[PDB]
């Protein structure tokens, strides 16, 4: 089915994630409930429910959401419309840290004002999120970050551990954001970068332009190695671009793969220009949409019949009492998740081998 | 027949059930099972030959120190009390009717006293072999 890319009409409709800025009224706001409506004669909800959640994640973390009451009541509709429990708590969760994060940060930017850091305390945001709802990764890969950037970490680690005692804070380098400003010759426009490009970049910046290697850049960045080469990507083959920052290559080839010892240089008089003409006070946003973040049908045959032994074992028995029971059964084999043991209960439900009690909602009965 | 492995080599007594089930139609406690009505229990018996007989206790006749030694009445206490709770019931039930069971109770009432009779007599028996000899 299409799945991906129905949830790509969301993200042209809920926010303006890249393409979407073509936005008229709340009446578009009907055609998703419509969609939502696919969503309910569609099979293979997976696929479009993980979709729908790192397009969150991007609009969220980025801040360029369209509307915000819209993206509120997607919740609501989407709990209406029908999916599973997990993807809801997971979507509430990320919004309550999202408005927890704005005061911590109002407070961060009202309390250390004096130290003088090295930006202005109106130019640092801080942006604490947790980690079980809005992260699944949790591999960590060092960036070299500058030396601006070495004196505010610090700060806002010591802030969280005086505010909120107890808790360590794992800083993702991969979804961070910046602003940084170019001097070269013509024009000096804003370029929009994360944190690895902003590494990338800074590196040749000791020393003019110059023209540095591909091993003196992986060794002065520290990046982990490949993923190094997918930061170059974004530099040297940035779509819909007339003229790359990083204009250079050397042996031309393509920046999929094959760097090998390439001399890449800045461009002192790149020709980054907006619209060709004059780039006086342009800018440019580089990040794009990046969002860097036992067989089954043989395997699910095994526990239904355990089911039914426990079932055949006692006939009145609980939910959570037919939980342990199945897990303290099922340890020798594989160990089980909460979704198939889920899709198990509604299976057996749906064959009418077990009663649900009126009286107590948690209650079974053998057959 | 329905029987319970596990159960009766943990307890030391047989798990047999005979079961017979009334016909669809005809419809006129947990542990039964949520069919209750559908089916019902039956009682059990037993029987033996002449030669099954001797041969048995022949066979059982090697067990004389358990024999003189178990001195029973002391280890069925549960069961005789049972029995003379059921007991009470059925003769309650046939004071009712009379308002047969008695037969039944009587039966019930003399197997029970049998029963008692005959523990009392080997404990006589154990006594006057045991504990009369050399003063």
């Amino acid at each position: 089915k299409c799945p991906e890319l129905l949830a790509n009409y969301c993200d042209m409709l809920l926010r303006k994630t890249p393409l979407s800025k073509k936005l008229t009224s709340e009446e578009i706001e009907a055609k998703l409930k419509e969609v939502l409506l696919v969503l309910k004669y569609v099979q293979n909800k997976d696929v479009f429910m993980r979709y729908h959640k790192a397009h969150l994640t991007r609009r969220l973390i980025l801040d360029i959401s369209a509307d915000s009451e819209i993206e509120e009541n997607m919740v609501e509709w989407l709990r209406e419309v029908g999916m599973p429990a997990d993807y809801v708590n997971k979507l509430a969760r990320m919004f309550q840290d999202i408005k927890v994060s704005e005061d911590l940060n109002q407070a961060f930017k009202e309390m250390h004002k004096n130290n003088k850091l090295a930006l202005p305390a109106d130019s640092v945001n801080i942006k604490i999120l947790n980690a079980g709802a809005w992260s699944r990764s949790s591999e960590k890969v060092f960036v070299s970050l500058p030396t601006e950037l070495e004196d505010l970490i610090p700060e806002v680690e010591e802030f969280y551990k005086k505010n909120h005692s107890g808790r360590k804070l794992h800083w993702h380098h991969l979804m961070s954001n910046g602003i940084i400003t170019f001097k070269n010759e013509v024009g000096q426009y804003d370029l929009e970068v994360t944190t690895f490009q902003l590494a990338v970049l800074f590196a040749w910046n000791q020393r003019p332009r110059e023209k540095i290697s591909f091993e003196n850049l992986k060794l002065a960045t520290e990046l982990p190695d490949a993923e190094l080469r997918r930061t170059l990507w974004s530099l040297v083959a940035f779509p819909k671009l007339k003229r790359q920052v990083l204009l250079y290559e050397p042996q031309v080839n393509s920046p999929k793969d094959f760097t090998e010892g390439t001399l890449f240089s800045v461009n002192q008089e790149f020709s980054l220009i907006k619209n060709a003409k004059v780039q006086k006070r342009g800018k440019i946003n580089l990040i794009g949409r990046l969002q860097l973040t036992g067989i089954v049908q043989l395997r699910i045959l095994r526990t239904q019949e355990a089911i039914i032994q426990i079932m055949k074992m006692r006939k009145k028995i609980s939910n959570a009492q037919l939980q342990t029971e199945l897990v303290e059964i099922l340890k020798n084999m594989f160990l089980p998740q909460k979704k198939m043991i889920k899709e198990q209960i509604e299976w057996l439900i749906e064959h009418k081998y077990i009663r649900r009690d009126e009286s107590d909602i948690n209650t079974f009965i053998y057959m | 027949v329905v029987i319970d492995p596990t159960r009766t080599i943990s307890a030391g007594k047989v798990n047999l059930g005979a079961f017979r089930t009334y016909p669809k139609g005809y419809k006129p406690i947990e542990d039964f099972g949520v069919h209750c009505k559908q089916y019902y229990a039956l009682e059990v018996s037993y029987f033996k030959s002449s030669l099954d007989r001797k041969l048995l206790e022949l066979l059982w006749n090697k067990y004389w120190v358990n024999t003189l030694s178990s001195s029973s009445l002391l280890t069925n206490a549960d069961y005789t009390t049972g029995q003379v709770f059921d007991l009470s019931e059925k003769l309650e039930q046939s004071e009712a009717q009379l308002g047969d069971k008695l037969a039944k109770a009587t039966r019930d009432s003399c197997k029970t006293t049998i029963e008692a009779i005959h523990g009392l007599m080997s404990q006589v028996i154990k006594d006057k072999l045991f504990n009369q000899i050399n003063i």
